[PDB]
């Protein structure tokens, strides 16, 4: 199997198929472990944003590709924001603030 | 290095900072004002960079100070439409 | 027919949380995926084409470029009529409708627009 | 989008209100049909090869 | 003059109680509708759960109605229908609020193992908390007559009181009286008048709930919350598409379980709204609102009480909390079959031609738009969906540089993914380089690996310089070599030593090179003889360089070519001189210490291909008269069952006891099994006759079995001794041993008796295998959790202090000696030397100058060494203290990850741990970890004293010993049961054994010393892996040890409330600070406390950390109690954020904004 | 006593946390889904002092609650349903009088009624 | 598991110290569990269902 960019879930922006790719590969804790064993801080952090659940990052980061341009221009992952909804749904409030 | 890359660690150590400052210059090669000193030889941006590094020349200071002389290029010698536009709002 | 229609609105329905395939864990609203969003291939191939057009106008003179642009309405939101760009360009209808057409006949070699119908 | 407008424009648009979906055999796999069939809804009209 | 109002960047999240106004803040209208989809025209409802409206439109810039429909109108909202036409993930990140009638409580604040509403309230959950709020018991709010502040009454009760008194002590019942309750006390004057009386004579009787409530109030006060949030009376809404109801395949929607929840709480709270206009029985008003508290309580946790269900489903409703108590897909991803590529090199991997195409499709689209053939970038896509030859030569291009890493399903250590260079290959399998083969314990079964694309710049540097296989020489576990030869490879150039006598041999010499003209062109052998030749070494000292030393060695034909595979330096001829076994590693370990990364690499691809070339040239086989039986076989049998035979008949006429016969017997069985091995190895391992010269001589047999054994390759001498010996005791489901062992073997038939007794021991074997296998994993995680927080910072601080490192000597009974324990550590201080100067102060022990420890003779054998035990460290680990053990050469880089390394290398070997005064095994392992007490305790003797007898059983009691001298006595507690070991009179020592037996860690902390316990937990954890045989440095012990006595507990008068148990971190900075602060006398002395790994991680700073790994419900209620915030250090808690991680490429950007974030 | 004395001496530390143990050895009515979750709450995590904690703490459902108040019967005969019928009627009987004493009450319904002959 | 009725054994360790607790059952076709176990004060408990 080999993806590039396909579908995503409705629910969570993470990428699946079967419809016409594949469904891209699930990295888990057990590979985390060891990124951060390696110290590849840049690695893991496309892996948990870009390359993986940022609505705006992915388009973002593709069209930088295409130009040969690279580099990444992260954010916030949807599986992080919809948690900060879920929570804040709650009776619990929670904020970020700046500095 | 084509395989380690552990022979510019010491030149600069740990390998992390070495990480940063290789792809600062290969970020400066990729996109922008090119120009690499150590001859390509059909090498990506990836490693020419780390090339560098290992020949002694571009490190963190290095590029630091290129930079400095880089603002005070843009800035100082295009001053005069920022003076101009100084007078704008008085 | 109408039976048909009807039990089209039968049930619930069915739950997104019901397991499927009992992996480890399996969830029906799991497999279900987002057709709202477009394939970031897509989305280069739409920022690619905007390009390409402002690019196109180039080799125009402003007299059908604006025409061109300004009757299909592009990069200005609101299009206009053969009226309304008729009367803001002197000659009415018919002659900034030939412009227009004319316009068409410059794009009859370059492959870009071409290769980007598709 | 404008710019698709123009683009159709220029090359003729037959712009029907119509999609696409048609049953593509999936990219990599390659083969020879050895028997087509067809499930006909009761109450639609039969197709010519159906 | 900053102050932004935007959405910038933040540096830490705050977590906390909301008002009602709080509520209404995020609220961008009312649900007021259960409605939520039309029944035909399939449109959202007016003020229903998916409101256009309120939440947001259908479509992404056209409103409901269709009076606006492009971007002309994106800032104004529809005249016919307020939808402010933006987005359509709008819908998705709006809000929305309920507001109910009456009160209602939080089911989060109310039943959560501590009453929230009830401890701050001081009243029974359950019991009491239940009834007034159930409408059943009425309680009070405050009396000044006959009644108190918070008793309950009955209504009868309250008629009664109220007639007495009445209309100056109201107080209602239900949900608004307990919010009465809360909102008319006040936290200020109770945190006075508490701590006043709280304080006033009491001893040990009162101080425990004294001290906790205290801490609780004070808390809750200077958290901000007001306690009327407790319980909400506005009720938010989830977001429409984090709980949508979207259309199937054919009809058949698909809508969430919350749709339903806030549906039912919608419908009761509308009932109880009109129930609060119409006719106003007591009865029905009071039930629907303990309704609308079921539909709340269902809405927000379900848990917990009969569960609602509903829904047609049998099962339960996935409430809200259920959503966030308890694989991360990624794109630019794939995975697939393995296969050996031996012509690869070690930097390269075999990435099949249509996977790379599909992996690096925006790169071949940007390099075709970039060149030029594809005029555009749908030009480019339909270039390469048409695959047009040219296309695969960009291929060519775009993977030239760029590494990709792959990984294994398993994985434990670091290197379960390694990054390398792409190859194409003409194939859909992807090929792996054979050294690298069992970093990953990975097997050509038919397993299979998945690859990653780095797509970031520096995400490729970091694949290169970091993750690349050529930068994982050595293992993290232990400083030996990881990618060293196996198999086929040590097979062959055990081959290519072997040093047979005659055929074809004599000493015709020549000079290295010339020799392999000799081989090609046959005539001489190449086993032989042994045979002379000219050997050119190289050698350096002092002032390094090199210096040549030609001489005239014996060697043989194999050596003399395989010398040319030997880099420049290297003593040369002795390396080959050996053979094929264990030195083939240690011939690549000294490579690297002696050489560097590029030669010791070079050397290894070289050793590689000529091993497999020399293997494939050599041509062993296995066939059936490989395996040659013993001819003493059935002699030895026979002799056995002959011994066991008169056991047997002795038994018969009494004599020797029947009762344990069945053990020695298993002995003369056992010995027989060892009879039968012995001669069958002897025999297998000589033979041979040869004919050299003038005949008749012995060496080694050829016998392709033996050359497998007698070089790694998968071949033990058990196993050998069940292919041609026999196998041994044979285990029993009861757990007994069998007194019938498998006389006969493999090589020979096998009964069917026999083999149905077999099968118990490789059922058993793969039944438990499968266990070990998981449980292994499953300390990993617990080691992770609580060691992932501690990188190496601040470069190296001072501090001399360090456990005394000495060889681990079990030979005091047994002899055995283990001293290359020390190595790549920082020396505490000048060591000593048997006369003067020598070691330096903080210098390194080389792996060089470790063997200059062997000049100062075996009387030095104690040195003193700075540990991460120790180190005067605050939030990190310095550079020195720890080590250099990586797969560098050098010492850990600073702003590594010592925790997660350190951990992965410990829970690696778990899965080769046989579970089971002697545990042994993986448990052994947890148990030492988790720092449990025995089942048979020792005791010590806290102060040294003379030992005398208090009141021989006067309880109570049971013995009493009591050591006193020079002040002050003590009284232990002796049970009777269990004997002693010192008379009355004698004299102990400060922490002297009385017990003798088991020794609880925690006596050993407390009593013995840090460096005392910690050197047990390292010294009993490493002896479990002593008989599994499985190498791992003690460093990383000391590193979860480092953190596993992380808290303490103070024990005088400070500025730190005294029976508060708090880290060391904390506790140290504080004690630094108040010395030279105002006075030394407003801090006290704290005292370390042994915890286990459970314990210990149960206890971290984030709340968001925590609300990984234990239970979320309790963490994240706690946390929004006290007005908590992240800010935000930790490892784990910055990955589910989704940014740069404290640690490794990342660090100096930690750095640069934590100094950052000190303006305000 | 019973619960606390049994519970705190039979767990020390029942080893594999028995939970299918001391539930039986608890009084009232059982099977609930209750007070499940105050068991596996107090067993481990915050040990030794939550196994204080727990006594100090220990020192229902919908329908059956509403019985309970249902439970108070006072049922009806025709006697009485009619005798609380007749106070309604004289209650509204009642209300509807003092409405006739208030005299814009009626030139409101005049003035009301000129307004619905308007249309 | 044959239906019928068969003694257990819960041998070894089940309360600490150590002592038998035998324990009877009656397994139906369709119906409810029938349960006898001992304590080790040595009482006779029942389990149904
Ligand atoms: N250590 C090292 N090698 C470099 C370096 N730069 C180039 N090489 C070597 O160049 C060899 C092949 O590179 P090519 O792509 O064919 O030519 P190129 O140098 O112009 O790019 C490799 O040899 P090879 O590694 O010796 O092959 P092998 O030992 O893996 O079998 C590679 O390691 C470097 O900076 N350091
Ligand atoms: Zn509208
Ligand atoms: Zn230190």
């Amino acid at each position: 199997h080999a993806r590039s960019t396909g579908s995503y879930s409705l629910v969570t922006q993470q990428p699946l198929g079967g419809k016409a790719q594949f469904g891209g590969q699930r990295f888990g804790e057990m590979e985390v472990w060891a990124l951060e064993a390696y110290g590849a801080a840049y690695t893991l952090q496309e892996m948990l944003t870009v390359k993986s659940d940022d609505v705006n990052g992915r388009t973002k980061m593709y069209k930088n590709i295409v130009d040969g341009n690279h580099q990444m221009e992260p954010g916030m992952p949807e599986s992080f924001n919809v948690l900060l909804k879920e929570i804040r749904s709650l009776g619990i409030n929670i904020e970020l603030e700046d500095e | 290095a084509r395989v380690t890359v552990q022979d510019a660690v010491e030149k600069i150590g740990n390998r992390f900072d070495l990480v940063l400052v290789a792809a600062r210059r290969a970020r400066q090669m990729q996109v922008g004002g090119k120009d690499p000193l150590v001859p390509e030889e059909n090498d990506k941006t990836t490693v020419i960079a780390l090339r560098e590094i290992e020949e002694g020349l571009i490190n963190n200071q290095i590029l630091d100070v290129r930079e400095r002389q880089e603002q005070q290029e843009q800035e100082a010698a295009e001053l005069q439409a920022v003076t101009a536009i100084a007078e704008g709002r008085r | 027919d109408k039976i048909r229609k009807v039990l089209k609105i039968a049930k619930e329905p069915i739950s997104m949380e019901t397991p499927i395939g009992d992996d480890e864990d399996s969830h029906l609203g799991d497999f279900i995926e987002d057709t709202t969003l477009e394939l970031p291939l897509d989305s280069a191939t739409t920022e690619s084409l905007r390009a390409a057009t402002h690019d196109v106008l180039a080799g125009l003179t402003a007299r059908e470029a604006k025409v061109l642009r300004m009757r299909f309405g592009i990069d200005m939101n609101t299009d206009y009529t053969l009226e309304e760009v008729g009367k803001q360009f002197d000659v009415t209808r018919e002659r900034i409708r030939q412009i227009e057409a004319k316009a068409l006949r410059k794009l009859r070699h370059p492959s870009r627009s071409e290769v980007l119908r598709s | 989008t404008p710019e698709e407008k123009l683009l159709r424009a220029i090359f003729g648009e037959k712009a029907s209100d119509v999609k696409d979906s048609s049953l593509r055999v999936p990219n990599g796999v390659s083969g020879t049909v050895i028997d087509v069939q067809v499930f006909t809804r009761d109450g639609v009209e039969k197709d010519k090869r159906a | 003059l900053k102050a932004q109002t935007k959405t910038e960047e933040f540096d830490a999240i705050k977590i906390a109680l909301a008002s009602p106004d709080m509520i209404r803040s995020w609220s961008f209208g009312e649900v007021k509708k259960p409605e939520t989809i039309n029944y035909r025209t399939f449109k959202p409802e007016r003020d229903g759960l998916f409101c256009a409206r309120i939440f947001g439109p259908v479509k992404d810039y056209e409103c409901l109605c269709g009076k606006y429909k492009r971007l002309k109108h994106r800032g104004v909202i529809c005249e016919k229908c307020g939808v402010e036409v933006t987005q359509t993930k709008v819908r998705r990140e709006r809000m929305g609020h309920i507001e109910l009638a009456s009160p209602t409580a939080h089911i989060w604040f109310l039943k959560s193992l501590p009453s929230r509403i009830g401890l701050l309230l001081d009243m029974p959950l359950r019991d009491i908390e239940r009834v007034l709020y159930f409408e059943s018991y009425v309680v009070i709010e405050g009396g000044m007559t006959n009644l108190e502040r918070q008793q309950i009454l009955t209504e009868e009760q309250y008629l009664d009181a109220l007639e007495e008194f009445g209309d100056e002590f109201d107080a209602k019942m239900g949900a608004e009286a307990i919010q009465a309750l809360l909102k008319s006390m006040d936290l200020e004057q109770e945190c006075e008048q508490l701590r006043e009386e709280l304080n006033e004579t009491n001893s040990e009787t009162k101080r425990k709930k004294l001290t906790k409530r205290i801490k609780l109030l004070e808390a809750f006060v200077q958290s901000g919350n007001k306690p009327e949030w407790m319980i909400l009376t506005v009720l938010p809404v989830l977001p429409p598409d984090l709980r949508p109801l979207v259309p199937l395949d054919g009809g058949r929607f698909a809508t969430s379980d919350l749709n339903d929840l806030y549906r039912r709480v919608i419908n009761r709270n509308n009932r109880l709204k009109r129930l609060l206009d119409l006719a106003a029985p007591d009865i029905i008003v009071r039930n629907e609102k303990r309704m609308l508290q079921e539909a709340v309580d269902a809405l927000l946790d379900n848990g917990r009480r009969g569960r609602a269900i509903t829904g047609s489903n049998k099962r339960p409703l996935k409430s809200l909390a259920d959503m966030i108590k308890g694989g991360k897909r990624v794109d630019y991803s794939g995975r697939s079959v393995i296969t050996v590529g031996p012509y690869l090199r070690l930097h390269q991997c075999g990435l099949p031609k249509k996977m790379a195409l599909e992996l690096f499709k925006p790169f071949i689209y940007g390099k075709l738009e970039l060149r030029g053939l594809a005029t555009t970038i749908k030009a480019a896509k339909k270039m390469v969906e048409r695959e047009e030859a040219v296309v695969w030569d960009i291929l060519d291009e775009v993977i030239r540089e760029h590494p990709v890493l792959l990984n294994r399903a398993p994985t434990l250590h670091r290197l379960g993914i390694q990054a390398f260079e792409p190859v194409l290959i003409e194939g859909k399998a992807i090929q792996l380089h054979p050294l690298v083969c069992a970093a990953y314990n990975a097997d050509f079964d038919g397993d299979q690996m998945a690859v990653h694309v780095p797509l970031t710049l520096e995400a490729q540097l970091e694949a290169r310089a970091l993750m690349m296989s050529t930068n994982n020489i050595l293992s993290p576990a232990n400083g030996e070599p990881i990618i060293v030869p196996s198999q086929d490879v040590v097979l062959g150039l055990y081959y290519m030593t072997r040093d047979c006598v005659n055929a074809k041999g004599e000493g015709m010499v020549l000079t290295g090179p010339k020799e392999a003209e000799r081989l090609y062109r046959s005539g001489l052998a190449s086993l032989h003889a042994r045979v002379k030749v000219r050997i050119t070494e190289y050698e350096k000292d002092a002032n390094g360089e090199l210096v040549a030393k030609t001489s005239l060695k014996d060697t043989t034909v194999g050596r003399a070519i395989l010398w040319m595979i030997v880099p420049k330096g290297l003593p040369y001829s002795i390396v080959n001189q050996a053979l094929g076994k264990k030195a083939i590693s240690k011939m690549l370990n000294t490579c690297y210490r002696i050489l560097g990364l590029k030669p010791t690499v070079i050397f290894a691809d070289q050793i590689m291909y000529t091993g497999f070339a020399y293997a494939a040239r050599s041509g062993a086989s296995v066939g059936i008269d490989d395996m040659v039986i013993p001819e003493k076989k059935h002699e030895i049998i026979s002799e056995a069952e002959a011994e066991v035979a008169e056991i047997q008949e002795q038994f018969q006429s009494g004599l020797v006891t029947a009762g344990e016969r069945y053990n020695k017997v298993i002995d003369i069985w056992a010995a027989a099994n060892d009879r039968v091995s012995k001669a069958m190895m002897d025999n297998l391992q000589t033979e041979t006759v040869i004919n050299r010269d003038g005949q008749e001589e012995k060496q080694v047999s050829f016998n392709s079995i033996y050359m497998m054994a007698d070089s790694g390759a998968r071949g033990s001498a058990a196993q050998i001794r069940q292919l041609a010996g026999m196998r041994g005791l044979m285990a029993k489901p009861d757990g007994s041993i069998i007194e019938t062992p498998i006389t006969a073997n493999f090589r020979e038939g096998l009964n069917v008796l026999q083999y149905f007794i077999s099968t118990h021991g490789a059922r058993k074997g793969l039944a438990d295998t499968a266990l070990k296998t998981a449980n292994s994993g499953y300390l990993t995680r617990r080691l992770v959790d609580v060691a992932q927080d501690l990188v190496v910072t601040e470069d190296d601080c001072g501090t001399h202090e360090g456990i005394m490192m000495t060889p681990v000597i079990e030979g005091g009974d047994v002899k055995e000696p283990l001293r290359d324990r020390v190595l790549g550590r920082v020396t505490a201080e000048d060591v000593l030397k048997p006369g003067t100067a020598d070691i330096l102060v903080p210098r390194n022990t080389l792996l060089h100058e470790q063997w200059c420890d062997l000049l100062e003779e075996n009387s030095v054998d104690a040195v003193k060494v700075r540990s991460v035990v120790s180190c005067d460290t605050d939030f990190g680990v310095c550079a020195h203290c720890y080590g250099r053990d990586l797969a560098r050469g050098h010492i850990i880089n600073k702003g590594e990850a010592i925790g997660v390394i350190a951990a992965q290398s410990i829970g690696e070997p778990g899965t080769q741990l046989t579970m089971r005064d002697i545990t042994g095994g993986l448990p052994r392992v947890a148990d030492l970890f988790e720092a449990r007490r025995p089942k048979e305790p020792a005791i010590l003797a806290e102060i040294s004293g003379i030992v005398s007898f208090g009141k021989e059983t006067k309880g109570k009691r049971r013995l009493v010993i009591t050591p006193v001298d020079g002040s002050d006595p003590y009284e232990e507690m002796i049970p009777k049961w269990r004997q002693l070991n010192v008379f009355e009179g004698e004299r102990v020592e400060r922490g002297d054994v009385i017990s003798d037996g088991p020794e609880a860690p925690h006596d050993i902390l407390r009593l013995r010393g840090v460096h005392a316990v910690t050197r047990y937990i390292v010294n009993e954890v490493q002896d479990v892996y002593r008989l599994q045989g499985v190498k791992i440095n003690d460093k990383h012990i000391e590193v979860i040890v480092r953190q596993m006595l992380r808290k303490a507990t103070i024990v005088n008068a400070g500025s730190s409330d005294f029976l508060e148990g708090e880290q060391v971190e904390y506790s140290r900075v504080k004690i630094a600070n108040r010395e030279l602060e105002a006075n030394g006398k407003v801090g006290a002395t704290y005292s370390r406390d042994l915890l286990g790994i459970t314990k210990a991680s149960l206890a971290t700073e984030s709340f968001i950390s925590a609300a990984s790994f234990q239970e979320t419900t309790r963490v994240l209620t706690e946390a929004a109690v006290a007005g908590k915030r992240d800010e935000l250090r930790g490892l784990k808690e910055n990955v589910i954020v989704g940014r740069l991680i404290p640690a490794g490429t990342g660090y100096a950007y930690h750095q640069d904004r934590m100094r950052r974030r000190a303006a305000g | 006593q019973s619960q606390l004395k049994l519970l705190v001496t039979r767990g020390k530390e029942q080893g594999y946390l028995t939970y299918a143990e001391v539930n039986d050895h608890l009084p009232e009515d059982i099977v609930d889904s209750d007070q499940i979750e105050d068991i596996i709450q107090m067993i481990n995590d915050m040990g030794i002092q939550v196994m204080e904690e727990a006594p100090d703490a220990d020192d229902t459902d919908p329908v059956r609650m509403y019985m309970r108040e249902m439970g108070t019967v006072e049922l009806l005969t025709r006697e009485g349903e009619i005798d609380i019928a007749k106070r309604i009627e004289d209650g509204i009987n009642q209300v509807q009088c003092s409405v006739a004493e208030y005299p814009e009450a009626i030139t409101y319904l005049l003035e009301q009624y000129d307004r619905v002959e308007a249309e | 598991r044959s239906p019928g009725v068969f003694f257990d054994s819960d041998k070894g360790k089940t309360h600490s110290s150590g002592k038998v607790l035998y324990n009877a059952r009656i397994i139906p076709y369709r119906g409810s569990w029938l349960d006898f176990e001992f304590d080790p004060k040595d009482n006779l408990f029942v389990r149904i269902d």
